[PDB]
């Protein structure tokens, strides 16, 4: 609870980051979920059923592996991974998914809908919902469904309604506004199940809440494996779930180094991007005060990135209270950076990495050689590359 | 003191009808035409105009709506146009509202914008995004700079969340959505002698004329959008039909 | 143990399966490889990297997950999923993978090669020669290349070299016969990595001592989760190691049914199947005397499946000797079958199988409607569905 | 007492040279012109024939013999057309062994295609996927119907396999592979007197004389295949120039 928001989900003060830009028509909803999560967030049969779940159908603990063979690339620095990667589904976002289904079914709600980039968050809530018996609707920007089709396939196999969005950028967040109409005309009997670490509260809290088991687990592990705290733990930042679910943990040790990857795609110079925390500054956006490429006048710039999982112009309010705190840094990765990475982490390590996790990947080895020889950095694997394989096939040549 | 819509409501209520409350978005089809539009509107007895702020990400405006602020942004349009047709909606003799998306409030700075928007003689805000959970600044620039503030109910609004945006609203409530609008209609009136008006999606005379037996004022926003785009002279017959159906005797 | 062969490789005496039909030229490399199994098989050094790779790297052990939604289209029994769908690379194979690439590394060999049909042995390998550093050819029949092009691409990627087999039927078996070729040459540097429960000795026994592993992981887990041993066991087979891999840790226990489901295609009334011991006979083929799909005269017969890991007319020789023995039954399952049970999986469980695990799930529904309410039965869930969503969405016409 | 190809050796080693081996494979391009085919061998002047039984899955075959039983079990070929090339070689006064993968073995039964194969007038059996670990029935079988067992040998052997191969062999052993012919040949001479066949991929003249020189005989197959694909009589050509190379 000491890194919790308000009552009203403000970080740092009562008008500080997060809150909630809504409409009046979605807070019925909004409070009713509000609700139903602090009541079952402290009820250990919800909390024993979560659990049950993670270990027997997602088989949680997912392992740290320490991946040698990218030492010299890291300044001879230790590059430890979290493995999510090996998630049912094939990254993270199961472990939020797991959570708001089953809180959906308490509820007593009988339609769940979501938005997805890369498709593994509709993939996950698929799932889920085939697992529990609901009703399963996915928006998924147009561009990304043609950049992403594994994973389309997958949503519809597992029973779900996929809606490819062609307002705005055809992309992540264009799908989210979609998910958000089709809540606010569907509240009765409609659970939205968030994917990322940002929204309107409850929705940076709870996923956040069931994306911690990462660095609970991480903790544990690393001081095992390495026999100490790493000297910094590292993830890429979408709308900041893997970051935050990982970091977590590690909050309270002052000597181990947080930092976030954005996705930087052509250059931040190019106003081809992603890097929020780089080139965006404050303002309110899909429910929260944070950070997100904004205009002169306020209008969402559109983002760029090789990554559909990264490709999005915001990031969650906790990232931003976190930032203005000083505790944790966020920097740019380009598509170029993280391809390297990707390549690198196949040939060394054989693991076919997530796009959006090559650039965490990309960014541990830069932070290797600024930390230097012996240095212990834990990388969140965020997820696994079978989606992005004929995209990186392509970028290298290999048909 | 009284509201800075105040007036408006008393004379109708007056003459026995509803205010007509006309919406149209700054820069459609361009930026000269969207102010001949709204000052048509002026000249055709829109008692009340609502000025749309285009928004990169309107989650609020229905298809009709959003392919013009679309078709607005593309065009170049900026948040001081809408400021400028605010100006030309006074000269005219007309009285404006601003309606628009938080972040540009936001980004241009809730007080200047307040200060500026009480200058070019507007007279109040309608804040889709913004419920007075987090309006703190924005009610202290409404107090400052004399302007209304109206805030949406909907027809799953909580009794506690009813009263308490109805409390924080001035000028009207904007009661958007069948029986629903006039229990919801109703439900405001139980609390609060404040007007309310009332969003339905209204495309003809006969609709405006159903929603003022009960509304205090009928909004009208997609119907003109869709006659602006045929013309001029169509948004000028549209708008005399639903100024006759706010009418009662 | 009382399970394993004699010296020379035969099982059960004088019905003599198993052996070694190979060239004298082959002999060299296979006494190498069998002396280098028994010296590394009892090396706590070998052991302890076996085990540190299975755990951090692979992700084990793999969990067992009881599919309740399952329940009432397989007669009220209760099945219990044996989740090797969630291990690094997406099925079983790894686990043998593993131990020979570290094998060959002790042998002081420089090139692995491999045959591939699913292309989940092929990307194994090449992930093990990645994490390792040693060259790799995978062989996969041409008919697989085009069916499994997922997996051609993750290999690729994964810097294993990929030749597409042209001959005979253009799947599995004639996979095996060029990398049969490949080895006589290269034998004095090469390791065949071999992916079955077939072939000369020691080919049979050392591939399921490694998948010995999932059948000890799920002999523990169903006493745990259900507090007692199953009614029965249950998997695919193709050549044999992860239908083995499980079933060998019952073979003591006289209650424990063990049921092997193997590829019948059209049917096998059709001769389009590879449905080995319902439809084949006693035969040599790939170095071993085991069942094979054989004409009047012993040519060997094409097989037909639409699963690319099953369509393989042999089958490795401890089961030919199970079958004898009459501790295993063996039982045909359709296409059809197949892919209705897979389509069930993807919408009861949200569990999206491969196609070869399929068959296991289909026969365990059968099952299930024979042993009644109640009855206990672990399905070896042998892989994940990812390289068959094309084919499946093809079946199930969403395109 | 002693093999059946013994005396074909002897006869050879009499007139100071190596036996030409001939293989050619039964139903290429069909059966009847593979027996008359195989009957020219004879005429043209091979000590000993090769009859190939087509396999399916013929893992020592290299590309024109692999290609060729192919054609061979498209156009219907059977073991037993196998049997009947045997007979027609025998009857034209030419002296003929079988070579064949075990599968089809096996399913014949091994003792009743001893039986058949010695009826037929049949020699002996090239085995190039049986190793003497797995030889049990062959051996009885071989033993009972006298026949000649002619296993391989390979430049990889161990001392200890080579030793226990040519030991199982009788008739000859087939070394199968720059100096690694002459170098296996000198080592089954190191351990036994039995003789030694060579097959080198051999084309020419000058290349059987080569081998003639350290080998009791050499093996021809894939060129002899090559020939009978251009015409039969290239066939005869090609077997009388390698007669005279094993003269030289
Ligand atoms: C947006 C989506 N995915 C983001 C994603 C990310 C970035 O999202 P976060 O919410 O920042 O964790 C990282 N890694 C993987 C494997 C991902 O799929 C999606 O699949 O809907
Ligand atoms: C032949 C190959 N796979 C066979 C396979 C099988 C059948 O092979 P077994 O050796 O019978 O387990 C079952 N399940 C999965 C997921 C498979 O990929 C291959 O990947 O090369
Ligand atoms: N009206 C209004 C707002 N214009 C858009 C953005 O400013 C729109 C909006 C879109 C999405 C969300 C949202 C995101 C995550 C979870 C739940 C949510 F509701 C909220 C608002
Ligand atoms: N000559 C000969 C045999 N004709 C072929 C058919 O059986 C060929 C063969 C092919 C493959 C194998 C094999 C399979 C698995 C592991 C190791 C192996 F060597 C053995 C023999
Ligand atoms: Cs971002
Ligand atoms: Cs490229
Ligand atoms: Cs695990
Ligand atoms: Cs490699
Ligand atoms: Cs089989």
């Amino acid at each position: 609870t000491s890194h919790d928001p308000d009552s009203g989900g403000h970080f740092g003060g009562p008008s500080g980051w997060g809150g909630r830009y809504v409409p009046e028509a979605l807070m019925a909803v909004i409070e009713e979920v509000t609700a139903a999560y602090q009541k079952e967030r402290v009820s250990q049969d919800f909390l024993d059923d979560l659990d049950r779940l993670q270990a027997n159908y997602a088989g949680r603990p997912s392992p740290l592996y320490e991946a040698t063979r990218l030492s010299q690339h890291a300044g001879s620095a230790r590059i430890f991974l979290k493995r999510e990667d090996l998630n049912h589904t094939g990254s993270h976002k199961i472990n939020n998914v797991l959570g708001q289904a089953l809180l959906a079914r308490r509820m007593g709600k009988t339609r769940v809908i979501a938005e997805t980039g890369a498709g593994q968050h509709g993939v996950a809530t698929a799932t889920a919902c085939a697992l529990l018996g609901l009703d399963c609707v996915i928006y998924m920007g147009g561009i990304d469904t043609a950049r992403q089709a594994l994973n389309v396939a997958r949503m519809r196999l597992l029973g779900a309604e996929v809606v490819a969005v062609q307002t705005g950028s055809k992309t992540l967040k264009d799908a989210i506004n979609e998910a958000f109409r089709d809540w606010v005309a569907n509240a009765d009997n409609t659970y939205y199940c968030f994917g990322t670490a940002a929204g309107p509260h409850p929705f940076p809290t709870m996923v956040r809440d069931f994306q911690r088991i990462i660095g609970m687990e991480a903790r544990v592990q690393i001081q095992g494996q390495a026999g100490r705290l790493p000297d910094a733990v590292v993830a890429c930042v979408g709308g900041g779930s893997n970051a935050i679910g990982i970091f977590h943990a590690f909050l309270d040790d002052p000597g181990v180094r947080l930092v976030g990857f954005e996705a930087a795609g052509d250059g931040v110079e190019t106003g081809r991007h992603a890097a929020t925390f780089t080139a965006g500054s404050p303002g309110a956006f899909h429910g929260s005060f944070s950070y997100l490429l904004q205009d002169e006048d306020g209008q969402t710039i559109e983002s760029h990135s090789i990554s559909a999982g990264l490709d999005y112009p915001g990031v969650g309010p906790e990232h931003a209270w976190l930032k203005e705190a000083g505790r944790v840094d966020y920097r740019p990765i380009t598509d170029s950076e993280a391809m390297d990475a990707f390549g690198l982490l196949c040939r060394m390590e054989g693991i076919i990495p997530a796009i959006e996790s090559a650039h965490a990947v990309a960014g541990a080895l830069k932070l290797g050689v600024e930390l230097g020889r012996g240095a212990v950095i834990v990388v969140n694997l965020s997820g696994r590359g079978d989606k992005d394989v004929e995209t990186a096939a392509k970028w290298f040549g290999l048909l | 003191e009284a509201s800075r819509l105040g007036p408006v409501f008393d004379s109708c209520r007056a003459n026995n009808r509803a205010a007509l409350i006309g919406y149209l978005p700054t820069g459609y089809p361009d930026v000269p035409a969207s102010v001949a539009a709204m000052t048509a509107l002026v000249e055709s007895g829109c008692d009340i105009i609502e000025v749309g702020v285009p928004y990169s990400d309107p989650g609020m405006d229905g298809p009709t709506i959003a392919r013009a602020t679309e078709a607005a942004l593309r065009g170049g349009v900026r948040v001081r146009d809408t400021l400028a047709a605010v100006e030309a909606i006074s000269i005219a003799g007309g009285r404006a509202v601003v309606m628009t998306y938080w972040n540009p409030v936001l980004r241009y700075g809730v007080d200047a914008f307040a200060r500026d928007l009480a200058a070019a003689g507007g007279l109040g805000l309608i804040t889709p995004d913004l419920i007075p959970d987090e309006a703190q600044q924005w009610l202290a620039a409404s107090e400052e700079h004399r302007l209304d503030r109206i805030f949406l109910v909907a027809p799953s609004s909580t009794p506690e969340r009813l009263a308490a945006t109805v409390e924080a609203s001035r000028g009207f409530v904007y009661a958007a959505s069948s029986q629903a609008a006039p229990e919801l209609v109703g439900r405001v009136k139980a609390v609060s002698d404040i007007p309310v008006g009332v969003g339905l999606g209204v495309r003809s005379r006969a609709q405006a004329a159903q929603i003022a037996q009960y509304a205090d004022g009928v909004i009208v926003g997609s119907a003109l959008v869709t006659a602006l785009t045929e013309g001029l002279p169509r948004l000028r017959a549209l708008t005399g039909e639903l100024a006759a159906g706010v009418r009662l005797g």
